[PDB]
């Protein structure tokens, strides 16, 4: 059950002890690399590439949606959670993204094929029965968050604000997920390079806009969520229930910390060693949850700060597009625009994601079949009836997380060496 | 399916006093429980949401509390006005379910009903049947038991027992016992009786009538 | 403030369909997510179905014989039924979902049986001839055999408020019983005519019973 996320969040406290606490120094460079310009050095894409490609598959609905229904049931201070969950959470995306290289490329082209699945092959064979287990888990889990998860809420939202959306929508979500990703990985660095940085600005500065608007309200705003997830009045640790179970789980889901399910497009960049990658891909929670996932989870409360009428009792992905709305002139209009941008780039990014999960199992073979599937899918996630997907959904995502926890567990010897390396490189 | 068992099925409270109201469930819910107070003629009113955070507009006596395995809803300083059904509801997925439900009734001073009888109608007889009357009017508690003697021998069955909601006014209970006989069957006696035995008196209250008039 | 307003509740055959409506008012039914619940003549109060805007969910017990639909054009939810069980009966109510029901409706009666409609037949009460005379007199209105539920009692066409007890109707095979009290002082009656006003909507029929002594 969900004991796994106190196993998952236990390899994030215990890489970042192993690791020393080395996100925090080594972001700025990560950072400046990630977008740095100017490499061609064994790789299907770009660095940058690669992180738009993980961000497209990592920013979802989640990011909209998810954290709403966190700060509902689990309360603000679930935020402060699904924070803890990102920062101990950096070091486990790392992890994820330097045993990433131990990949081998693909026939049809280079395409090259990296992923947990791997580390299970060469770790101490049982990793032969994980990695394909993992595959097996991963193959299915794609459709869930990466398909389903993200089709459906951009169709309903879509239908309640502009209701000229049965299937339409539907429709014109596939056509546009097959033209990108019938180009391969290749045709995606592309899509998810432009769309990516336009839609992260886009809804940011709306949320800057905001803050702007309503200084005063922030610092406070602050405070709820600090004074809450602390707050132990209620119950001996009972807000184990409340805040932080809903802060983890829903902020797993929106970062992907530690699913595996991140490195995938990590193996794609062109670099020198692991650690030249591993560094930019750390930076994907960063921009998930403690960039766009706190700017969501603010406009949140600042709503449930003020009064306003009819907000109390909305699902999700309505209430952030009601909040905005409330302190924004176009705020409904903003959060749905990015809702089809922040699901569609969860389905081109998710569908690599299981692709190559799936070649593990069946080879090149079936990739078209794949691709066909991811495509048509995308279009039933739409006009079919889902309405505890999510919780599906979490299950194949745990499902997919219990084996590649304990690789990184196990493999914590090799990266912690292999990084006593590239750090060495980093000196000259 | 959660299932969801309230304690007490139902009681009855001197007005002023305190009492608390309990719901507890299958399994494990974390705070995902509510509360709602229904009346008659009337939907349920949502008193406390989730297991303790509190409606805006209730009054401040209405209290929740507990987690997990164990919930309690406390009113402090009751009021006839909180007269009615109180039930629990989980928000554990989608299919919310609801409790049993438990009833409040208001303690007031015993009262000794007012017994009235009634023979059967010129009208229903030309239609073939016959219904005696009984009816027990504004008396406290609701614990009430009615025998019917016919020319001296007691009648089990055949009796219909009628019950009206506490009233609003002066908390008091009435009923109507109606006991239906064909047309033949009823001119077959000579005397109707009804008696009413509470706890106010001893001896029970009697009326009667014979057909013979 | 909010609206929620149920309507097309009725009386229908085992087997039978039909469909309620909600319309709703006061908000947007479009960003809200909606739900059915029914309360049972025994106070039930069991979940039906549940809707947001496309995607719906069901209780077991109704699996494919519940149709939710949505209009948020029309700002009105419908609820279709069709193949009907004795157990359907109850008051259908309309609502918005999230965490709790806060904003409920006004409800609508659904009675699923093969009882046939019959109007009541109303027979007045008055004491016998060798009453007591004492300072108050009791009279009475007794109501049998009606299908289906509901009627209305008023004395003196509603001048006589106070001192009246209805009480509940009790179902007895396929039909119905009630009766009714009125207390008046005995200066009154039978000085002043005290009469009985009995309403079966159902059968429409109205009909006025005068209490007269024996």
């Amino acid at each position: 059950g969900p004991y796994m996320l106190v196993l998952l969040l236990g390899t994030g406290i215990f890489l970042t002890l192993r690791l020393g606490f080395m996100q925090i120094h080594t972001l700025p460079y990560a950072l400046k690399l990630a977008f740095s310009k100017h490499e061609t050095s064994e790789g299907d894409i770009s660095h940058f590439q690669a992180l738009m490609t993980a961000l497209a598959a990592t920013i979802g609905t989640g990011n909209i949606a998810g954290v709403a229904t966190a700060y509902v049931l689990g309360g603000p201070g679930a935020i402060f959670w699904m924070w803890v969950t990102a920062f101990f959470g950096m070091a486990t995306k790392y992890a994820e993204a330097v045993l990433a290289i131990k990949y081998r490329t693909v026939d049809d082209n280079g395409e090259m094929a990296g992923g947990p699945m791997y580390f299970l092959e060469k770790g101490l064979p049982l990793g032969k029965i994980l990695g394909v287990a993992f595959a097996f888990f991963g193959a299915f889990a794609a459709f869930g968050i990466g398909n389903m998860v993200q089709t459906n809420s951009v169709a309903d939202a879509v239908a309640s604000n502009f209701g000229v959306d049965p299937l339409i929508t539907g429709f014109v979500l596939a056509i546009f997920t097959a033209a990108v990703i019938l180009g391969g990985i290749k045709s995606i660095g592309k899509a998810t390079g432009i769309i990516v940085p336009f839609m992260a600005v886009f809804y940011i500065l709306a949320g800057l806009v905001i803050l702007a608007m309503n200084i005063g309200y922030i610092i406070p705003a602050f405070g709820t969520i600090f004074s809450s997830a602390f707050n132990f009045s209620a119950g001996f640790g009972a807000l184990i229930g409340t805040a932080i179970m809903w802060g983890v789980k829903r902020g797993v889901f929106s970062n992907e910390a530690g699913l595996g399910s991140a490195p995938i497009a990590a193996a794609a960049a062109k670099t020198d060693h692991p650690g030249r990658q591993a560094l930019v891909s750390m930076t994907g929670t960063f921009l998930d949850t403690i960039v766009v996932c706190t700017i969501t989870g603010l406009v949140l409360t600042i709503a449930g700060l003020k009064a306003f009428p009819g907000l109390t009792d909305l699902t999700g992905a309505s209430l952030t597009a009601a909040s905005f709305d409330a302190l924004m002139p176009m705020g409904g209009l903003i959060v749905t625009i990015g809702l089809v941008f922040f699901a569609y780039s969860t389905v081109l990014g998710w569908s690599y994601y299981g692709e190559k999960c799936f070649e593990y199992l069946i080879g090149t073979k079936g990739i078209r079949l794949y691709r066909i599937a991811f495509v048509l899918v995308a279009f039933w996630g739409a006009t079919a009836s889902l309405p505890l997907v999510w919780n599906i959904a979490d299950t194949l995502n745990g499902a997919m997380a219990i084996p590649n926890l304990i690789g990184l567990l196990l493999l914590s010897g090799v990266v912690v060496s292999e990084t006593k390396a590239f750090n060495e490189i980093r000196k000259n | 399916d959660i299932a969801m068992t309230q304690s007490p099925a139902s009681l009855s409270a001197s007005v002023g006093e305190t009492v608390t109201i309990t719901c507890r469930t299958s399994e494990n819910i974390a705070s995902a429980l509510a509360w709602y107070q229904q009346k008659q003629g009337k939907s349920p009113q949502l008193l406390v949401m989730n297991a303790k955070t509190l409606a805006a507009g209730v009054p401040s006596r209405f209290s929740g509390s507990g987690s997990g395995t164990a919930f309690s809803l406390k009113i402090n300083s009751l009021q006839p006005e909180d007269f009615g059904s109180y039930s629990c509801q989980h928000a554990a997925g989608w299919l919310l379910t609801f409790g049993g439900g438990t009833k409040l009734e208001i303690k007031r001073a015993d009262a000794a009903p007012t017994v009235s009888i009634f023979p059967p109608s010129s009208e229903q007889l030309t239609s073939g049947g016959a219904s005696v009357v009984c009816f027990l009017n504004n008396f406290y508690p609701k614990d009430i038991n009615v025998k019917w003697k016919i020319d001296g021998s007691e009648r089990q069955n055949g009796v219909l027992n009628s019950w009206t909601d506490q009233d609003s006014a002066d908390s008091t209970y009435s009923m109507s016992s109606t006991l239906t006989l064909t047309k033949d069957e009823y001119e077959r006696h000579n005397s109707y009786t009804c008696e009413a035995t509470h706890k106010t008196s001893t001896s029970p209250i009697v009326k009667s009538f014979n057909r013979a008039e | 403030e909010v609206k929620l307003e149920e309507s097309g509740g009725g009386l229908v055959q085992p087997g039978g369909s039909m469909k309620l409506s909600c319309a709703a008012s006061g908000f947007t039914s479009s960003d809200f997510a909606m739900d059915w619940v029914r309360q049972s003549p025994e106070a039930g109060l069991e979940w039906v179905a549940e809707i947001a805007a496309s995607e719906r969910h069901y209780a077991e017990s109704v699996k494919g014989r519940f149709t939710i639909s949505r209009d948020d054009s029309k700002s009105s939810v419908y609820l279709q039924m069709n193949s009907l069980r004795a157990e359907d009966s109850g008051l259908y109510y309309c609502t918005r979902t999230a965490g709790a029901c806060g904003q409920w409706g006004t409800g609508t009666t659904v009675t699923v049986s093969s009882a046939k409609t019959t109007p009541p037949s109303v027979y007045p009460l008055a004491p016998g001839s060798a009453a007591a005379a004492a300072s108050m007199v009791t009279l009475g209105c007794l109501v049998k055999g009606y299908f289906p539920e509901p009627v209305t009692v008023t004395w003196n066409s509603g001048s006589l408020s106070s001192g009246v007890h209805t009480f509940p109707a009790v179902l007895q095979s396929d039909l119905y019983t009630l009766s009714s009290s009125v207390t008046v002082p005995s200066s009154t009656w039978p000085a002043s005519t005290v009469t009985c006003n009995v309403a079966h909507p159902a059968s429409s029929t109205k009909v006025d019973k005068a209490i007269v002594p024996g």
